């Protein structure tokens, strides 16, 4: 959605704009953010 | 109301987060173990339009984390990753990662270079059917 | 909610629960069509296949010469009512020498149905059911529901996505009784198609037909049987 | 009240049960039928809703036949009011069968009323969801008319109501002379009234059904002959325009 | 205490059958009330009738109920439960006259509907049917004769009673009237049951308000009582 | 816990429910039996919450059989049903046998039927107490049963409200012999002990166990014994 | 899902409630039995006689029919149970077919009533483990294990109870076809698989031999001192 | 139910027994109504309460219709469907089922939406997982 | 799951039925079983999974023959296998009985099936026990129509299928078949294929004592259990 809103302003789609990632622990969930956060390509802000 | 802190800056965090004009570029990820417990009012979307669940990897999924996790590790190419994949049957990939530990924490116990599926099993009966699995694991005599 | 777990306790809003998860069960199934001439009752079913290999369920049902059934939701409900019809179809004959009125049936059915419903002491029958018979009123097209609920439908529809077929049927409701046999088939494995993913088609592997008419006998065509059908269908709209 | 209710066995402290009551909005909540009740004769009117378009005209009914002198009009959870008519059937049946003679309607309300009654004394059958009216005539005790509720209380009427408007629809009934009307003038009324709490806004397509029982038919009880349905009909937009 | 013992008919500390107890209440539910009074060589019933809505046979609704050529009865509370019980009343007495030979005395019928009761509570699996009845006969060698039945399968004789919401009322005011010294005659009997029903609801009622019911020496038979008579009789009362 | 199903054992002691029931006897009428010398004497209180009851209508001490008479404590429908029972199970030995049913066994067999409603399920057991007279084979008798299906065999005693002042006054009074009438003026006096507001003639029921079999007092002999002091 | 409730299943598909039952069996006496070219032995722990206690009654050791015994595992009430079932199961079929069970069809016969009591809620599935031997006609030496869960199986040898493991582990070690040319060398393998485990009591153990087709003999202590001493004596020399 | 005492305090002395002219009107809105002091509705003080139903299935398909507006929605849709099928649902649910069926047809590419595409959302929501679950033909 | 696991008389509000997936997941705790049907016959291959030497290897009976020419393979609850092998061949006798002749392998599965799914019936025959069985079955055999394989499932659906796996790693074994299957199959291939297969799945390096095939194919009965062949077809391989 950030890389080309074109698409989604095409068929006036907006993004989510908010997810929220759960299971059970030891999924992976923040071995995924970690990850995403490698190719962002922006400011990643985590938390304390 | 001792959590009175706490909640006020929950309040103030889920309505700068959305209610009359957000800047609407904050995309916001979450991950919490047992969700059950969060609030309705962050849990509503709007403020979280997605939900992804991150559930137990399939045996498909299995395999692929265990081929990932072994790369790296020295072992000989005749094991076969998918009888592992199986052997855990549910099992996250914190688990997998364990297990390859184990396997080479065995051969190297046995002073040897590379792993062999023995390691492997004998790696997975340890870090799974040794922890709770004991009940009918000896008694299987009901199932064949 | 505590009013959820049993069948024969009211919600504080006047609503039994189990019967709305019943339901839901019968939307578990696949999808399933069925249309009416004048002269010819004609239900039309889509069936799955567990894996590649094994065969497509089956999802048309034998009861009467006179009396066939199209299922979706629990199988084992499903085996159940159809022994229930089978038996009773075979009593009527058997006593009076006639072929049971289909809407008899259809009450029968119903009233068997509504008491687990009322008794606590076994689920409701989570199957939905299309009837499709030939009696001395013409054809006919019942539809029931678990909540012993039964309907005269001209031409139904149920089953998982089975919408869009409604729309259609209704959109060209108007043609289905002057129509032929040919005509009427054409029409029923159309929404039948239109209930179909886009990228999915029919084929003669997984859709199976039903045919009742004034002067034949229920018949059920599956595998090539059905080729003559399918063949000659308009092709699908892009 | 909470704790309390989840079986119809059980007692509040405020002394009630929360079971019936409970059964009792779920017949409210279902569409409306009244019925009123002239000198020579009674007459019922439902008001059945369309849904899909689909449904072949006449699906299920919502107004049957008892006996051939009696009539029942039903109103909540059509399921279940289907088991009460095979039950009423099955008891005037006995009672011919018994006795001899067609059963008197006040005695057969009150039978199957204590039917209804009794899904109410247990934990294991939870009561019934269904409320329905019966009437009938007979030269013998002239014209009769009664209402049964989940509870299970049959008293008997001059002009009755259930369903979601049956307040609008009692207000209006109390505006007629039912005492002195006869029972054919009394179709075109019952036309106008539930046209007129009809709703048609906010309940889409809907057929009137109509039952007729006095000496216009020699004390049986049949559906209103077509052609005199569309009269009244025509009748009852005409009123509302 | 309560909040465990309140759900099933099983004992609580201190032996309190919590269920039994919130049946009276549901008798109170009804929001009608009846008084019964015996005079020396009478008994009479009265209670008040409540129509609502003009759109009723006034004659269907009733609470004065035959159960047998001489013997009466007057229920109060849950209608249903009221009419079941009626009905397994009329069973019981025909039962009786077909068993023994000869009428059910009123104690005895009594009884048997307390004994049911009874049974009812002690076992699970069957609501208390909280509906309170009160009977009027003549018994030979005995006069006339009150008795009145509960959901718990208590049963006592009286010479006055009351039931319903105004039951504690009425009750009261009957007593005071009682330890007075009257010869309670017919018309004394059934002026002192109306003016008691009245003062308790303060309404001074008109004769289509209330039903009557009375069982007289003379003529036994178990009479409801007319809109003609009942008015005679109120005005009669007013002097 | 538990205290709720009559079927658990306490992770310890003994069955609850079966103790509650006891307890709701215990709030009940007093009752007073005293065994005399030559015969046995029931007393109970018989007070109605207003004067509008009829006293001649219910009675509380009622002849089992021509020399069983019985009283009770506790809850009255209960004690209806197994009087009823009592009296069936008398005529069925009576027909058996072809002899009046000595006292004891009838006491046995209503301990058996009493504790039959103790059984698991959600039959809640018998909430009354009973004391037996009876005066088979020369001497009389005087038995005790409960709802637990115990069956003990007294001397005197009382139960009911306040029983322990009743027992106390009569382990003081009563020494072990005593005539019907004397025992009589014991009872009376004992129920005095708790009794509240003033003894009347139609106050109290007695009844009395003889050699010519059980009998109930009328209201002109007990009022005799009501006056002459005591 | 739980564990308080037989007929409940378990999101891995486990029935709790029998695998618990088996914790009864292994916290039993030990038991072992091995089958031989023409004997079939069984021993059992069978020790702690309690000073002042007889010992005939406490039984671990019995025979079905004169030519199958079976020694158990587990509660002893429900053992005693199923035995006099079994006996009787056994001299029904002698009456209904003419010939004697086979070892087989008792095992089986055995199996289905525990099973029958695992099947459904209101009923305690038994916890107890036998282990069944004998010869049928024929003349062929059998020698078979049930478990509470309903299933059987066969053994050349096999142990339960307290320590079975190592029982097992040894007897495997072991079990050989020279331990099993004569009687006496079968019946010192049962005697020093039982002295693994039942430790130095030597008194403390009672072997049942039913020597191929005459009868369920149980060995005198005597005899059982004379073959510890030789297992003692051939271990001095082997060192 | 002291900083925060104090400044409700405030407030309510601000609204209380004041501003008898009406030229000036406040709205609060509570998520929950059980730990908001009685003292703030009083009687002459905040009288005034609007309880917010749960949106029902008439209104639930308005409000898809609503939200969906800007969408390209094939008329064939069945609002009333999904009404019926979404069962305690909120404004936030239905926009939510909305535009997550949007992005279920941009992710398959259809130019469109249908009435499978607005299932296939309300069973997501949920996080349901629709798939074929045997033993149901 | 939150819930309306307790019984099979409660519904989800997705309309699952839970205590059925459940049982379903119980059969994925036995040891497999490939199935293959060819026009030359019917072959079934099971991975006998034996735990210690002591224990008599035929006693581990994962291949019944239900009759003649209708073989069994099951792989889950013991007891519940049992019973249901019981029923078929009852079942079969009393057919044959009555009728005097051999009853199609459909006709088998689905009496069998008609006793699988009453769980809860309240009025069902001594088969039903309430909690419905745990134990999958694969039916092979030759009738009037040549060689049928039938799949059954604890739910009481029942398929046809020419080729199957079932049990624990039935995924991998469906997996391979789906790639190695074509219709123009012979017995004797169909046999190498699968003991293949089963080999490639089970953990433990493929012995003569570690698995159990049979066959039944048209001339012959399925008494045929290769024993003593197993060597010979597995040194081939
Ligand atoms: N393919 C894989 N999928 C998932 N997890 C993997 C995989 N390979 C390795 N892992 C390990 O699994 C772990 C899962 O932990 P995760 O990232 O969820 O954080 P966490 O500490 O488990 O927090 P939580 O328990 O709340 O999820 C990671 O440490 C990751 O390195």
């Amino acid at each position: 959605p950030l890389l080309h809103p074109e698409r989604f302003v095409n068929l006036g789609i907006e993004p989510p704009k908010g997810v929220l990632l759960f299971g059970p622990p030891g999924t992976g969930k923040t071995l995924c953010a970690r990850a995403v956060a490698n190719r962002t390509d922006a400011c990643f802000i985590r938390v304390i | 109301g001792g959590d009175n802190e706490v909640q006020r800056t929950m309040l103030e965090l889920i309505n700068q987060l959305d209610g009359f004009d957000p800047r609407g570029n904050i995309k916001v990820l979450m991950a919490t173990n047992r969700p059950d417990t969060l609030d309705p009012a962050l849990m509503r979307p709007g403020r979280l339009d997605r939900k992804i669940e991150f559930s137990l990897p399939d045996l498909e999924g299995r395999t692929h984390i265990f081929k990932i996790h072994a790369r790296s590790m020295s072992v000989e190419r005749d094991i076969r990753f998918e009888l592992l994949a199986r052997l855990c049957p549910n099992s996250t990939g914190a688990e997998i990662r364990s297990v390859c530990t184990e396997a080479g924490m065995f051969a190297i116990r046995a002073r040897r270079k590379i792993a062999t599926e023995k390691d492997f099993l004998e790696a997975v009966n340890k870090v799974i059917k040794s922890y709770a699995k004991f009940s009918a694991t000896p008694r299987y005599m009901t199932y064949n | 909610n505590q009013y959820d777990n049993d069948v024969t306790v009211w919600s504080p809003q006047g609503r039994i629960h189990q019967i709305e998860y019943a339901m839901e069960a019968v939307k578990q199934g696949s999808a399933t069509v069925g249309l009416k001439s004048k002269t010819h009752a004609v239900l039309v079913a889509l069936k799955r296949a567990q894996s590649e290999l094994a065969a497509h369920q089956k999802k048309i049902l034998h009861v009467d010469n006179h009396i066939g059934i199209s299922i979706a939701g629990l199988t084992a409900d499903a085996r159940l009512l159809c022994n229930f019809m089978r038996q009773e179809c075979l009593d009527s004959r058997f006593v009076f020498d006639r072929p049971l009125p289909v809407s008899r049936l259809v009450s029968l059915i119903g009233s068997k149905t509504q008491i687990p419903t009322q008794r606590y002491g076994r689920r409701p029958y989570g199957v939905g059911l299309l009837i499709a018979g030939y009696d001395d009123m013409g054809p006919h097209i019942f539809q029931t529901c678990p909540s012993a609920n039964y309907f005269d439908c001209r031409a139904m529809s149920i089953g998982a996505r089975s919408q869009s077929a409604r729309t259609y049927l209704e959109r060209h409701m108007s043609e289905f009784m002057e129509c032929n046999l040919n005509e009427l088939v054409k029409h029923g494995l159309r929404a039948l198609r239109e209930t179909l993913p886009a990228e999915q088609d029919l084929t003669t592997k997984n859709v199976s037909i039903g045919i009742v008419g004034k002067d034949l006998e229920f018949t059920i065509y599956d595998d090539d049987d059905v080729s003559p059908f399918l063949e000659g269908l308009e092709e699908r709209p892009q | 009240g909470t704790g309390y209710d989840l079986s119809a066995s059980t007692f509040s402290p405020d002394g009630r049960v929360f079971q019936v009551e409970y059964a009792m909005k779920a017949v409210e909540n279902s569409s409306t039928a009244i019925g009123i009740r002239c000198k020579d004769g009674v007459v019922f009117g439902v008001e059945k809703l369309v849904l899909s378009k689909l449904y072949e005209e006449g699906s299920n009914k919502r107004l049957f036949n008892v006996d051939r002198h009696v009539g029942m009009a039903v109103a909540g959870l059509l399921a279940d009011a289907r088991s009460l008519a095979d039950i009423a059937r099955e008891e005037a049946s006995n009672f011919r069968s018994n006795f001899g003679y067609n059963i008197p309607l006040k005695h057969l309300a009150d039978r199957v009323a204590m039917y209804v009654h009794a899904y109410t004394l247990y934990s294991a059958v939870r009561p019934f969801g269904c409320s329905f009216m019966l009437g009938s005539y007979s030269v013998n005790d002239g014209a009769q008319l009664y209402m049964i509720d989940p509870s299970g209380v049959s008293y008997g009427y001059w002009g009755c109501a259930i369903g979601k408007a049956r307040q609008a629809a009692k207000t209006e009934i109390e505006k007629l002379q039912m005492k002195e009307m006869t029972c054919r003038d009394i179709v075109k009324e019952v036309a106008k009234i539930i046209y007129i709490v009809h709703d048609e806004v906010k309940d889409k397509a809907f057929e009137l059904e109509l039952s007729w029982v006095g000496e216009l038919t020699n004390g049986r009880h049949e559906i209103v002959p077509k052609d005199i349905r569309e009269e009244a009909e025509k009748y009852a937009k005409e009123s509302l325009k | 205490s309560a909040g465990f013992d309140r759900h099933i008919t099983i004992f609580s500390p201190e032996g309190r059958l919590y269920q039994v107890e919130y049946a009276f209440k549901a008798i109170n539910q009804g929001g009608l009330t009846s008084v019964a009074v015996r005079g020396k060589d009478c008994a009479v019933i009265v209670t008040q009738k409540k129509v609502p809505d003009k759109l009723l046979d006034s004659s269907t609704v009733t609470h004065l109920f035959k159960i047998t050529e001489n013997i009466g009865c007057v229920m109060t509370g849950m209608t249903a439960d009221s009419r079941s019980q009626v009905q397994r009343a009329r069973y019981e007495a025909a039962n009786w006259k077909y068993k023994y030979g000869y009428e059910i005395p009123v104690d005895m019928l009594c009884k048997r509907i307390a004994d049911i009761s009874q049974v009812y509570t002690q076992n699970a699996e069957m609501r208390p049917l909280g509906c309170c009845m009160i009977l009027i006969g003549i018994d030979e060698e005995q006069g006339p004769q009150v008795y009145k039945c509960d959901p718990a399968g208590y049963y006592c004789g009286f010479k006055a009673t009351a039931a319903g919401v105004k039951q504690t009322e009425s009750t009261s005011f009957l007593e005071k009237k009682v330890k007075k010294k009257f010869d309670w005659t017919f018309e004394q009997t059934v002026e002192t049951a109306i003016t008691c029903l009245s003062t308790v609801l303060s309404i001074d009622f008109k004769p289509s308000e209330i039903e009557v019911g009375v069982v007289t020496v003379e003529n036994p038979k178990f009479r409801i009582l007319t809109e003609a008579e009942i008015d005679a009789h109120l005005v009669a009362l007013a002097e | 816990g538990y205290s709720f199903s009559l079927t658990t054992f306490s992770p310890s002691g003994k069955l609850v429910q079966i103790e509650y029931a006891l307890a709701a006897v215990a709030g009940g009428a007093p009752s007073v039996g005293i065994k005399a010398a030559n015969g046995v004497v029931l007393a109970t209180e018989k007070k109605q919450k207003s004067i509008l009851y009829d006293e001649r209508s219910v009675h509380k001490v009622e002849p089992i059989t021509k020399h069983i008479g019985l009283v009770y404590s506790g809850m009255g429908p209960d004690y209806r049903v197994l009087v009823h029972r009592a009296r069936k199970l008398a005529q069925q030995y009576y027909l058996v046998y072809q002899e009046p049913i000595p006292t004891a066994q009838l006491v046995q067999r209503v301990a058996s039927v009493m504790q039959e409603y103790t059984q698991s399920g959600g039959v809640r057991p018998f909430g009354v107490s009973l004391l037996i007279c009876g005066w088979n084979e020369g001497r009389p008798y005087l038995f005790q049963s409960d709802p637990s299906g115990a069956y003990f065999a007294w001397k005197a005693t009382a139960m009911g409200k306040n029983y322990v002042n009743g027992k106390t006054f009569l382990e003081k009074r009563y020494n072990e012999d005593l005539e019907l009438e004397d025992a009589i003026h014991t009872a009376i006096l004992t129920l005095k002990e708790s009794f509240e507001g003033q003894m009347t003639e139609d106050n109290i029921e007695v009844g009395i166990c003889n050699e010519a079999g059980f009998r109930r007092l009328t209201p002109t002999e007990v009022k005799d014994y009501l006056a002459a002091i005591a | 899902s739980y564990d308080r409730a037989i007929t409940v299943f378990s999101p891995d598909g486990h029935l709790f409630q029998v695998e618990y039952a088996q914790e009864a069996v292994k916290k039993g006496s030990t038991a072992v039995g091995v089958r031989g070219r023409d004997i079939v032995v069984l021993g059992v722990e069978k020790k702690s006689v309690a000073k002042l206690q007889d010992e005939r009654t406490v039984r671990k050791i019995c025979a079905l029919d004169d030519n199958v015994c079976m020694a158990f595992a587990g509660l002893t009430a429900d053992a005693r149970i199923v035995i006099n079932r079994a006996r009787v199961e056994c001299q029904s079929h002698r009456l209904t077919v003419e010939d004697p069970v086979t070892v087989e069809y008792i095992t089986r016969y055995i199996a289905s009533l525990k099973q029958r009591y695992t099947q459904s809620n209101g009923r305690r599935p038994f916890g107890i483990s036998a282990l069944i031997v004998g010869f049928d006609f024929d003349g062929t030496p059998r020698l078979y294990q049930t478990d509470p869960s309903g299933t059987y199986h066969a053994w050349k040898a096999n142990a339960i109870g307290r320590g079975a493991k190592s029982v097992r582990e040894f007897l495997e070690k072991n079990y050989t076809d020279e331990a099993i040319e004569t009687d006496d060398l079968t019946i010192k393998l049962v005697i020093k698989a039982l002295l693994e485990v039942v430790q130095s009591g030597g008194k403390n153990i009672e072997l049942a031999v039913m020597r191929r087709d005459q009868s369920l003999k149980i060995l005198n202590p005597e005899e059982i001192e004379k073959y510890v001493a030789e297992i003692e004596k051939e271990k001095e020399e082997n060192e | 139910k002291r900083e925060v005492q104090r400044t409700m305090l405030e407030l309510l002395n601000q609204l209380d027994g004041f501003q008898p002219n009406t030229q000036v009107k406040v709205i609060a809105a509570t998520n929950r109504v059980d730990i908001l002091d009685p003292a703030l509705l009083r009687s002459g003080r905040l009288d005034r309460k609007i309880e917010f139903p749960m949106p029902n299935e008439e209104a639930r398909a308005r409000i898809m219709q609503i939200h969906s507006r800007k969408m390209n929605v094939s008329p064939d849709v069945n609002y009333e469907e999904l009404a019926r099928c979404t069962d305690d649902f909120n404004g936030a649910q239905c926009k939510a089922v909305c535009v997550e069926a949007g992005m279920i047809a941009l992710r398959r590419g259809a130019t469109e939406l249908t009435h499978e595409d607005y299932m296939e959302g309300i069973l997501e929501v949920q996080a349901k997982k629709k798939a074929n679950l045997q033993y149901y033909a | 799951r939150s819930e309306y696991d307790r019984g099979v008389n409660t519904f989800s509000p997705e309309g699952r039925l839970f205590q059925v997936e459940y049982a379903i997941e119980a059969i994925k705790l036995g040891s497999t079983a490939i199935g293959i049907q060819t026009s030359e016959g019917v072959c079934l291959a099971v991975e006998k999974r034996i735990t210690s030497p002591l224990m008599e290897p035929s006693s581990i009976e994962k291949i019944v023959e239900i009759d003649a020419h209708i073989g069994c393979a099951m792989s889950g609850l013991i007891a519940d296998a049992k019973t249901l092998i019981d029923k078929a061949r009852v079942e079969t006798q009393n057919h044959w009985f009555t009728y005097n002749e051999t009853m199609t392998v459909e006709s088998v599965t689905q009496a069998v099936s008609n006793l699988a799914l009453q769980f809860g019936e309240e009025d069902a025959d001594p088969g039903a026990m309430s909690r419905p069985f745990g134990v999958a079955l694969l039916f092979g055999g030759v009738d009037e129509k040549g060689p049928q394989l039938f799949h059954m499932d604890p739910s009481g659906t029942f398929v046809q299928c020419d080729a199957r796996a079932i049990g624990s790693a039935s995924e991998g074994a469906q997996s391979s078949l789906q790639e190695v299957y074509h219709k123009s199959m012979t017995l004797k291939e169909a046999i190498k294929s699968s003991l293949i297969i089963l080999k490639q799945v089970m953990e433990e390096k493929l012995n003569a004592t570690n698995i159990e095939l049979a066959t039944v194919q048209p001339g012959q009965n399925f008494h045929m259990f290769t024993k003593e062949e197993l060597e010979e077809v597995i040194k081939d391989i």
